[PDB]
């Protein structure tokens, strides 16, 4: 028994966008009691509809569940750019539960924006630890792709470098974070580290120095 | 001439809907020589999915623009000789509920006391009595011992009370 | 207020058992039935269980059939399940969701990681606000949570009460297997010497609490 929903949908801002769900055995009926769950990423998922178009308190009134063809279907009209999030479908098939495959939801109007980005030199504890770390983080940038390159001194570093995959924030936007590994003495070794983040074409760079204390 | 069930929070007048089923339960006693009691079914929101005509509106004890029966007020349950096992009543002519705003709602007693006829008719051919009596729920929480239902996003509990305490004969 | 607490979880080496438990407060939990949904990490969501409001009914998904058991106290107003045989499948947050026309109220959900890895706290270490990152009267300030295991941390600033400009970033999974994460916030310059901040970071499956605190220089 699967519950197939569309895998991705795309709607521009203030459009109307319609989820189907659809079970593998037969169509969908007000008995099959469907929910729709909205998750943005990292949270709880939350109760949308249930009993088919049953509204929540907190629902918001845009959204709509129906019933059309023998599937499930929460109609979004008037999409705001808030609602891009995962929508999965839960079917009830007499005492037994089965949730949808969900569906990623991109709201389409999104402005590109460039990433703001900030560098940590290694603390005085974890210097102290026999350990440093030059943490570049980078916030606030649409689309979420950017490329960051290491310095030390001048010249491009290739070893000890951890960067995350960017991941959205609450407004939307993605940010990232990078680690550069480093002994202590190689951290003082060296005049300036420098964190380089590419990002549409456009680098931001800071830098960071031992010296520059307090 | 109306039946008042009181609401609470008051139900906006858009909140009107059609009785087109209910829920049941039998009061324990098989053969009490002739007299059988039922009461509205305070259980668990999956009997009312079990019975399959409830609709997309969610409304406990009394079924809210639920299926239609085609002819006739049809009964079913797993079990009749079983008292857990509920009484899925469907309607076969709707009985319009409409709510004012003011803090209750109203059914017309005439109709409600012939739906309420009807199935005693049922229950009597079915449990192979004669006497019929519907008395209030034995208890619960707020959503199961009164009618409640979900509508505009609010659920909305009314007294059943008076619409269960009637007897009918053969 | 519909509350649903989820305790346990944390790190299971493969084979081990775990056991999950959901406290339930506002409203009568005897009356209601519960549900055990997990997520794996970028997978959708999997309804795996369901007990009834008396534990009369049980559903289980077959992937957890014969392995898991869902329980339940009502006079401790508890639920539980008992997760045996783990395999690496298993790593997921586990929801508590009660069963009430759907899933309408869950828990916030608890991370169950699968692996036959060590658990190891977290080191904290602060990233102070100096002049390089003072733009227009703002400075950024952090704390670096570097090599835990397993996941998560949660870290907020004064005990809770900055709200604004703390933006906790995601961990990195070092060559060493263990995580590291950031967490800054920008505050006005004009409140570094007039306004302690202590980041408090809390690594629940190792039981680490600290309280570390930024200071300026
Ligand atoms: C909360 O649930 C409990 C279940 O333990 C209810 O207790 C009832 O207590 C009466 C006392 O005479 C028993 O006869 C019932 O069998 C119990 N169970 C029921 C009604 O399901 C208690 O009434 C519930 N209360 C509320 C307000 O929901
Ligand atoms: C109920 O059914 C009646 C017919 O009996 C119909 O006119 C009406 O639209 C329905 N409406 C409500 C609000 O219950
Ligand atoms: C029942 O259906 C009628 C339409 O016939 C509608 O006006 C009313 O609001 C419905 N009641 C609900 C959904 O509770």
């Amino acid at each position: 028994t699967v519950v197939t929903q569309e895998p991705s949908l795309t709607v521009s801002p203030g459009g109307t966008v319609t989820l189907t769900c659809a079970s593998s055995t037969g169509a969908v009926t007000s008995g099959f009691y469907p929910s729709w769950f909205q998750q943005k990423p990292g949270q709880t998922p939350r109760t949308l509809i249930y009993s088919t178009n049953n509204k929540h308190s907190w629902t918001p009134a845009r959204f709509s569940g129906s019933l059309l063809g023998g599937k499930a279907a929460l109609t979004l009209s008037g999409v705001q750019p808030e609602d891009e999030a995962d929508y999965y479908c839960l079917l009830y098939y007499g005492g037994v539960w089965v949730f949808g495959g969900g569906t990623r939801l991109t709201v389409l109007g999104q402005p590109k924006a460039a990433p703001s980005v900030t560098l940590f030199p290694p603390s005085s504890e974890e210097l102290q630890a026999n350990k440093a770390t030059l943490v570049c983080l980078i916030s606030d940038f649409y689309p979420g792709a950017v490329t960051v390159a290491w310095k030390a001194d001048s010249s491009p570093v290739k070893a000890g470098v951890e960067t995350t995959t960017p991941s959205k924030q609450s407004n939307n936007k993605y940010a990232a974070s990078s680690y550069l590994s480093l002994t202590p003495e190689q951290w003082k070794s060296h005049r300036s580290y420098s964190c380089q983040v590419t990002h549409e074409g456009s680098t931001v760079e800071k830098t960071v120095a031992p010296t520059e204390c307090s | 001439d109306t039946i008042t069930l009181p609401c609470r929070p008051a139900p906006p007048p858009h909140c009107s809907s059609n009785i087109t089923g209910l829920i049941l339960t039998r009061q324990g006693g098989y053969s009490n020589a002739n007299t059988v009691i039922f009461r509205p079914s305070g259980g668990d929101w999956r009997d009312i999915a079990r019975c399959q005509i409830a609709g997309t509106v969610v409304s406990t004890q009394l079924f809210l623009n639920g299926s239609l029966a085609e002819e006739e007020v049809v009964i079913r349950s797993e079990d009749w000789r079983d008292n857990a096992k509920s009484i899925c009543v469907q309607l076969a002519t709707s009985v319009e509920i409409a709510c004012t705003g003011a803090g209750h709602c109203a059914i017309s007693r005439a109709k409600w006391a012939n739906t309420l006829k009807q199935i005693a008719s049922k229950l009597r051919e079915q449990y192979g009595a004669k006497t019929i009596i519907f008395k209030p729920s034995s208890g619960g929480d707020p959503e199961f011992v009164n009618h409640s239902f979900n509508c505009g996003g609010e659920f909305f509990y009314c007294a059943s009370t008076q619409l269960f305490a009637s007897t009918w004969f053969a | 207020e519909v509350q649903l607490v989820e305790s346990g979880g944390g790190l299971v080496e493969p084979g081990g058992s775990l056991r999950l438990s959901c406290a339930a407060s506002g409203f009568n939990f005897s009356n209601y039935g519960m549900n055990w949904v997990r997520q794996a990490p970028g997978k959708g969501l999997e309804c795996i269980s369901y007990i009834s409001g008396s534990s009369s009914t049980k559903y289980y998904a077959d992937s957890v059939k014969g392995r898991f058991t869902i329980s339940r106290d009502n006079a401790k107003n508890s639920l539980y399940l008992q997760m045996n045989s783990l395999r690496d499948e298993d790593t997921a947050v586990y929801y508590c969701a009660r069963d009430h026309w759907g899933l309408d109220y869950w828990g916030q959900g608890t991370l169950v990681t699968v692996s036959s890895a060590s658990t190891k706290g977290p080191s904290v270490f602060p990233l102070a606000p100096s002049s390089k990152s003072t733009s227009g009267g703002t400075a950024a300030l952090g704390c670096l949570v570097k090599d835990y295991f397993p996941e998560p941390v949660t870290v907020s600033w004064n005990s809770g009460a900055l709200t604004s400009g703390v933006h906790t970033f995601p961990a990195v999974l070092q060559s060493s297997g263990l995580y590291s994460l950031s967490s800054v916030v920008t505050v006005p310059s004009s409140s570094l010497g007039t306004q302690t901040y202590i980041c408090n970071v809390n690594h629940k499956p190792s039981n680490t609490k600290v309280d570390k605190k930024v200071e300026p220089k």
